């Protein structure tokens, strides 16, 4: 899964984030409250891992932001591994060049999914909403 | 290699290559990067014959009765660059191309209240002919590709040979297409086998 | 008695026009072009008749 | 749009063979699902056969009297296990690097061709389930 | 930023924008959308200006029964811009067009909200006058 | 004559004298505008040269019958401009020739016209209205043309004279095909005949 | 298209190209997979390029008449694989073409099928799959295709244009005797015209 919460009303600061990224800029936090705050990396949370993000302050419950939001956006304009000729064909650039692509397929099996998507029963697994402005 | 793969290959990669291949050429890997004239050739080679083989007229790419609505405000019907033939659907033909436009020669008008129903030929994909008519289209433009960019006499004999057989071929392929009939399917014919 | 037109893939003719043209019509083509497979057994025909 | 990697068809009870139009680079990537009032999942050798590299042929006729209305055909390439893995000293072959080329085009073409897994617009315009329940739609006002 | 995007269509108007980056022409799709979707063709109803712009041949609008113009990149799958072939010298162009393509499709896998449900300020499902089959 | 090089290109204009360039092995160019390329210019004057030539020889699409060319009311005088290809009568002997760039009346030794004059007429047109078979037809024959004056090759010679003979073989197709022509009810002296 | 080279070797396919190979002179090689040997690649390419010409061509054992092509339930598509060689009606004129990658009926002008067609359809097949005969001759045909590029040697080129010609005979003289014709009882018209 490339999108996970976190709830933490007590002070702490540490989230282990699951998603393997590329990038520091891939990843994104967001504090969902009343409105959605998006978090600059500087000024609010530091990697102390690459597995592990340090958000500065509680930003607890206490606020209206509650719950913190890991998400990845992977840059689809930006590539890490631009290959170059007079350059060592490296296996690691090799590699990291098809995952950059993957890692964009997976967070739209994601993104989509969101909005609706399909259970372990083979069933469109509705969130409890109706469908509303459904025409006959 | 391991496992049992099921994957296909851009035609128009192949035929480039098939193109190159025919005056002795490595195959390229890619078509685009404008830089190649090898490919540009070669594609603007592939895209001639094949727009020009099309322009022939074929059972399974002449569109009968289509038609050709008018601009609302203007009555204009476009005579599109990618119409290789523009003919009436019986007897003579009446519409010509004046600008850019369907202009009826016969009552010398562009304007058109309603739409007009015409035999029309539409520029195909390569991708969107039969085998045949792909593999003559690739034959006619490696042809012309080494009478232009490779000028080899001994080669040149060997692709007329090779034409003509391609060509022979999609000439199977219209009449097993076409199943036409002289008794029955003839247009005067069938009325008078009628008792 | 079978009438079949046999038309030759190495020359120009269509039948596509041959069959949509009425009578009197001009069509481009070769009469060399278009043939018809024909029994040739008349000298069995005529040792068998 | 149209979906390309998700094949359904109808299941008339004595039709067993279906064409595979979708590229796919392990026949174990292609996953085949009778679906009715349930989806059953179907092995590789005991419930059908590749007949050809585009054909699948069921070793038993389904149909709506066994309960399936329709047989899918889709594809589901691996996302964590990657087929080709480049070396520091392995040398660099054409075809390692279109498997690996394709292996993650397929990946990504699953992903845009994913509205099957949720409602969205068919060729027409109208959303599609699919033939499939919108389970815990609950109450309605 | 957007692969996918809608204009209105008015008869005045002729010339739209293409945002996105497309590696073929045939990459972008030419939709007329009203009651009734129609794909246009790449030369006989519009063209390509500029790089970024395409003009229609004929303009459009609700007497001809279409409101608005979509501007889509459906890039090829199936049909690959880079095929190495063996004993081909290894460019990095090709690793690197290779790499734009699968791109471009996962960038396009994460642009189908726009074909989707989507949800309300409610929260809800909203079909845009759209009937569910199946 | 129209000048052929004065307009801005069209796209087939820049693909037809591309495929000139290409018979001799000339790469292609991106514009028609001069960068002092004494080849493509030589190309299109070829082009130009062909494309009045062929339109020239008549055919069903770009032949005008029942045409009316109005004279001017005050100097009575109807333009014979160079871009008729062809000015003949609706029927019978033509008596209209060029004098001095004005239509005129051999039959009757005048160039004065009160009225409107009724004539089958060719006028050139632009090589992109021309239909595809016979915009094919022109290049190859400027291809041709284009080999044998600037370049000369003989194995060039004989393979464009097999394409010209099959680009016209195409373009006698189209214009029977346009046509649409009967000998027995399309014909001005037998649909007479047929009557009971 | 379908990919050539993206699969194991078969034991005819590397012993076709072999016999491609040495048509130029060139030694055998062990396996297809790739060692930067140009000249074998090139001879793969020309042995598809062959395996699909001869078999788009249409045989008895290769033709399948009565297939059904089926729709996809929820679009109504039915695909116009590239590797459908032909795709035709079972009688009377052919009424489907390939349009966008899906089979199309042109007279009624729709891509949407609510059942399968039944089509006479000639499907690409593995060299491996093919008649001694046919594997013979389309090695053969890109032997000579092969050598006429590559090398270009012309006392080859005559010695495997006669052997084309053989080998084409040998696979005509196959498609008479699986296809076991006859005019009197096999024909469609005569059979009828039989009954007394």
């Amino acid at each position: 899964k490339t999108v996970l919460t976190y709830q933490l009303d007590g002070s702490n600061r540490d989230f282990n984030i699951p998603f393997e990224y590329l990038a520091r800029k891939f990843v994104v936090v967001t504090l969902i409250g009343v409105d959605r705050k998006v978090l600059t990396i500087n000024t609010d949370y530091r990697f102390a891992t690459r597995t592990t993000i340090s958000l500065t302050k509680a930003w607890g419950p206490a606020d209206g932001y509650t719950t913190i939001e890991l998400r990845r956006v992977t840059s689809t304009t930006d590539r890490l591994v631009d290959f170059t000729d007079g350059s060592i064909l490296r296996a690691y650039d090799l590699n990291v060049a098809q995952i950059q692509t993957m890692h964009v397929a997976e967070e739209a099996r994601d993104l989509t999914t969101d909005t609706i998507g399909v259970n372990n029963d083979g069933h469109l697994d509705a969130r409890g909403r109706r469908i509303v402005n459904l025409a006959n | 290699r391991s496992y049992d793969m099921n994957v296909e290959t851009a035609a128009e990669l192949s035929a480039v290559n098939d193109i190159l291949a025919s005056i002795g050429e490595p195959p390229v890997s890619t078509l685009e990067g404008d830089a190649n004239a090898d490919a540009a050739n070669a594609r603007r080679i592939l895209n001639k014959i094949n727009r020009q083989i099309q322009s022939r007229g074929w059972t399974f790419n002449i569109e009968e009765g289509i038609t050709l609505l008018p601009d609302v405000y203007s009555n204009l019907i476009v005579y599109s660059d990618d119409y290789l033939s523009l003919m009436s659907t019986s007897g003579q033909s009446i519409y010509v191309n004046r600008g850019g436009y369907v202009y009826d020669r016969t009552s010398q008008s562009d304007r058109f209240d309603s739409g007009i129903t015409v035999n029309i030929i539409r520029l195909r994909d390569y991708d969107e002919m039969p085998e045949c008519f792909r593999y003559w289209i690739v034959t006619k433009a490696s042809r012309q590709f080494n009478n232009r960019f490779f000028g080899a006499p001994e080669v040149e004999g060997v692709l007329q040979e090779e034409e003509d057989e391609a060509r022979r071929l999609c000439m199977e392929y219209e009449m097993d297409y076409g199943g036409y009939n002289m008794l029955d399917g003839d247009a005067f014919t069938s009325g008078l086998l009628t008792r | 008695s079978k009438v079949i037109g046999l038309v030759n893939p190495a020359g120009i003719t269509q039948p596509r026009r041959l069959t949509k043209a009425q009578t009197g019509d001009f069509v481009t083509g070769r009469p060399e072009d278009i043939s018809f497979l024909q029994l040739e057994k008349q000298a069995d025909f005529t040792v068998a008749k």
